[PDB]
RNA sequence: CUGGUAGUUAUGGCGAGAAGGUCACACCCGUUCCCAUCCCGAACACGGUAGUUAAGCUUCUCUGCGCCAAUGGUAGUUGGGGGCUUCCCCCUGCGAGAGUAGGUCGCUGCCGGG
RNA sequence: UGGGGCGGUCGCCUCCUAAAGAGUAACGGAGGCGCCCAAAGGUUCCCUCAGAAUGGAUGGAAAUCAUUCGCAGAGUGUAAAGGCACAAGGGAGCUUGACUGCGAGACUGACAAGUCGAGCAGGGACGAAAGUCGGGCUUAGUGAUCCGGUGGUUCCGCAUGGAAGGGCCAUCGCUCAACGGAUAAAAGCUACCCCGGGGAUAACAGGCUUAUCUCCCCCAAGAGUCCACAUCGACGGGGAGGUUUGGCACCUCGAUGUCGGCUCGUCGCAUCCUGGGGCUGUAGUCGGUCCCAAGGGUUGGGCUGUUCGCCCAUUAAAGCGGCACG
RNA sequence: AUAGCUCACUGGUCGAGUGACCCCGCGCCGAAAAUGUACCGGGGCUAAACAUAUUACCGAAACUGUGGAUGAACC
RNA sequence: GUCAUGGAGGUAGAGCACUGUUUGGACUAGGGGCCCGGUUACCGAAUUCAGAUAAACUCCGAAUGCCAUGUACUUAUACUCGGGAGUCAGACUGCGAGUGAUAAGAUCCGUAGUCGAAAGGGAAACAGCCCAGACCACCAGUUAAGGUCCCCAAAUA
RNA sequence: CAAGUAGUUAGAGCCCGUUAAUGGGUGAUAGCGUGCCUUUUGUAGAAUGAACCGGCGAGUUACGAUUUGUUGCAAGGUUAA
């Protein structure tokens, strides 16, 4: 398990920004979703690690 | 003045100069070169001075080598003519010269009169310049 | 003033099926002027130089000696 | 061992040098016949085995040309952030072209004779 | 349509722009089309180009033969691109598939239209056979409807039988080229002008830009009797200003009055005079050039609407610019 | 031109460093306009500027805390 | 949306194998002269050695983007039919190009953002720049860009 | 002694007493703050309209078409003059 919090907005992010942020499970700024270690998940946070942290 | 004989086309996109010299960053024929620190356009007629300025001061000895050669042609437009109506008229030459580009070598002189021979011509260009030996 | 100012209108050319997608009997897979992909098993060359799937199956772009290419179509 | 017939991006090609055989295949001898030359039995076709491996062919050696090809580095660049903005710099991931180490005088299948 | 006019263009095909799928604009950069072929189409069989070198000739650099090298340096009806030597290139034999009814399924696409197509039936051409043939190596070579003309037709035919007339199938008549074609049929002046609108769009002024313009510098060949830098400074290079000629079209068209003169000034300094200095190719008187300096000063007339400019007579001097050309 | 000074050099006094060249960081000149300082917002600053590193705090209608109103989906 | 796998496509870059442009050297088959065919450099075509250049050059060739397959992991739409519209003057900023002069708050395309239709905090003031999306009330708290000598909340760290 | 889209938030002082409730009037001083409409890429706009107050002043009706909702009957439904 890893922990992801949206730390940053996005506005003003391109939309396929957007598009992953908001198929991660995350909504407003300061959210949290607890997801796996999937190649996968890791492969979204790779991608918009400027915009989120990431916790165990 | 160096102009092509003949050209396929008549009128060129002026391209742009990013990145460094793809090829004559070394000195080759020569053992005393003027090395290029940015990048500019250069036109014949600044080419045709410098080498005066080069070969007079060496009274006619040595040999000089011209790296650049201007194979781009640039148009213009008259005064009081409005934006349209098609492209502009060809005016000149120019090679477009790229950072660490190596343009002028000397050889068969010894320190002093090339080194001065190369600051004399450095003056008749718009890009800073650096000497360089082989 | 301005001689020049025509041009044609677009054909787009072009490849029209992917790799390992099934394909129905009869359908373009390459539209393309002279022969840039020859025509591999199961597939022929139109009167303008098109490709098209003679059989239902899964498309193919696979690659001829040194220098071409062709496409084919595999029944599953 | 050879003749025939396929697959494989030339690592399979080109070039140079040597050897062998009518068992096969060749060159070879002839034009009455089937057939043929904008003319020519050169070729195509037909009919035979006197002679010879000179050539094809087959085998053997090479890097001479060619072809394949790393590792490292560099150019470029998706995303993020800055400058003094003809342009330049930093972080992360991707990563060539040229050059080179090196490889290569092929590797597999089936049928008939010996 | 970088205001309108003058000039040019208006439909179709090929390449670059075009940012490695498709698509993508400009009065952006280059070219072609409004046809041709009775074989330059179909099929069967066969083969191979440009150029160079040497050998002889009338005949030469280049005409026709001979040998060698020769992956395309040729050709492919025609513009370009893509492709093609297992020919799509070149010869010969026979021929007319340059066929009739169609068509699963796709591409393109707002519509109208446009493109490809295996396979089925009828009847054929070439080939021994397998098999190929619904024009040309592939993409331009073309315009709807309405209305008329010609050929065919087991369709209708206004009481019935006919007919006139219509329908259906095949085909013909457009520089309708402003090429999705307003009608079968069409040019100019307006300063005598009028209405509805627009700062969506021009003339003045402002704004952005600084090619041009004014001014200042860098290098230094040279001129200066010698001596580059007292004074000029070629060939080239770098800036400042926002007074010129321009570029753009951001405010103003329910109104921002335009040139010159008069009255009244005020500001900048890149200083015309006066003040203080350095160098001089400064003997003196008079000068040249640069540096500091904006305190005050900076004429009256002839010609022209003139700004400007030339001229007359003076003066210590008769400065250059900004302020909606104050 | 000869002249005057004087170079290369030597002999002495002296007592320890003295030469050019290359690279990088930050600065200087080049640097001029029109109503009034007028190219840090002002005062003012020799750090209250710049470079690297660290730690606290301020700072929005953002997020959270408490109380209300309301839409959709599903129970 | 990401991951794994498979494809089509010639941009950036690079390169000279074709096509144009081009520099130096040796030989240049020659032309003209000084000549008695030599001297040839005054030019020398082809060949070759080396070194350059290209939007309409390519023996090569990425990063991204695109089309699919999946049974992988997340996530909430996608499509068809019908009723009703408005829109067809766009602007600036970053990046990739054309025209222009590699001028313009210029003009015309590709791509992303913001304004348009968006208040709030920072750039003194400031549609388009940086942070960030206002249901209402509170004399509560933690943070973003930007800041902490005084105007002016917070370090004369 | 003051630089003001005239208000709003904080607020002393003075004067009152209500549909009785964390009430009313005025406000020294402090922070923040460039009217309404229209038309626009964009207006506080030096772009348009309005002196102020009151009244009047702009998607309606008839006959057809189509689609949704409701009611009656249903392989039938329904009348017009
Ligand atoms: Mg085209
Ligand atoms: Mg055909
Ligand atoms: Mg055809
Ligand atoms: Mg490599
Ligand atoms: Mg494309
Ligand atoms: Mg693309
Ligand atoms: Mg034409
Ligand atoms: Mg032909
Ligand atoms: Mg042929
Ligand atoms: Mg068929
Ligand atoms: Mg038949
Ligand atoms: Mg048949
Ligand atoms: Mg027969
Ligand atoms: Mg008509
Ligand atoms: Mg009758
Ligand atoms: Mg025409
Ligand atoms: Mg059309
Ligand atoms: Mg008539
Ligand atoms: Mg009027
Ligand atoms: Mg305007
Ligand atoms: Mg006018
Ligand atoms: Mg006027
Ligand atoms: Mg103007
Ligand atoms: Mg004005
Ligand atoms: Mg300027
Ligand atoms: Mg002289
Ligand atoms: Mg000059
Ligand atoms: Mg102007
Ligand atoms: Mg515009
Ligand atoms: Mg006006
Ligand atoms: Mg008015
Ligand atoms: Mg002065
Ligand atoms: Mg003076
Ligand atoms: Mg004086
Ligand atoms: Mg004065
Ligand atoms: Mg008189
Ligand atoms: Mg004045
Ligand atoms: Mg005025
Ligand atoms: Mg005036
Ligand atoms: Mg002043
Ligand atoms: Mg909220
Ligand atoms: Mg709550
Ligand atoms: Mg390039
Ligand atoms: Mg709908
Ligand atoms: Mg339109
Ligand atoms: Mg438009
Ligand atoms: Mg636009
Ligand atoms: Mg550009
Ligand atoms: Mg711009
Ligand atoms: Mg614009
Ligand atoms: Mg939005
Ligand atoms: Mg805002
Ligand atoms: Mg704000
Ligand atoms: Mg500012
Ligand atoms: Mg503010
Ligand atoms: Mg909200
Ligand atoms: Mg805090
Ligand atoms: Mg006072
Ligand atoms: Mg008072
Ligand atoms: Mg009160
Ligand atoms: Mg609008
Ligand atoms: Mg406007
Ligand atoms: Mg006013
Ligand atoms: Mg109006
Ligand atoms: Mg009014
Ligand atoms: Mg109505
Ligand atoms: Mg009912």
């Amino acid at each position: 398990k890893l922990e992801i919090t949206l730390k940053r907005s996005l506005i003003g992010r391109p939309q396929p920004q957007r598009k992953t942020v908001q198929a991660l499970g995350l909504g407003k700024t300061n959210s949290v979703v607890v997801k796996e270690d999937n190649p996968a998940i890791r492969g979204m946070i790779t991608k918009v690690s400027h915009l989120v942290d990431v916790k165990e | 003045m160096l102009v092509p004989k003949r050209v396929k086309y008549r009128r060129e996109f002026r391209g742009n100069m990013r990145g460094r010299a793809k090829g004559g960053t070394e000195v080759a024929f020569g053992e005393y070169g003027l090395q290029a620190v940015e990048a500019s356009w250069i036109t014949n007629r600044q080419i045709e001075a410098a080498r005066i300025a080069m070969t007079r001061y060496m009274k006619r000895g040595g040999k000089v080598w011209i790296k650049i050669f201007p194979h781009k042609s640039y148009t213009s437009k008259p005064i009081g003519v409005r934006m349209g109506k098609g492209k502009g008229a060809p005016e000149g030459w120019v090679s477009p010269v790229k950072r660490g580009k190596i343009m002028f070598e000397i050889a068969g002189v010894p320190e002093d009169v090339a080194r001065e021979a190369l600051r004399l011509a450095a003056h008749k260009l718009p890009v800073k310049t650096k000497i360089v030996k082989r | 003033s301005t001689s020049n100012g025509r041009d044609s209108e677009s054909k787009r050319l072009g490849a029209k099926r992917a790799d390992g997608q099934f394909v129905t009997g009869g359908s373009i897979l390459y539209r393309q002027r002279g022969t840039k992909i020859y025509p591999g098993t199961n597939v022929g060359r139109g009167g303008d130089d098109t490709l098209f799937a003679k059989t239902d199956g899964v498309v193919r772009f696979e690659r001829m000696g040194r220098d071409k290419k062709k496409v084919s179509v595999y029944p599953e």
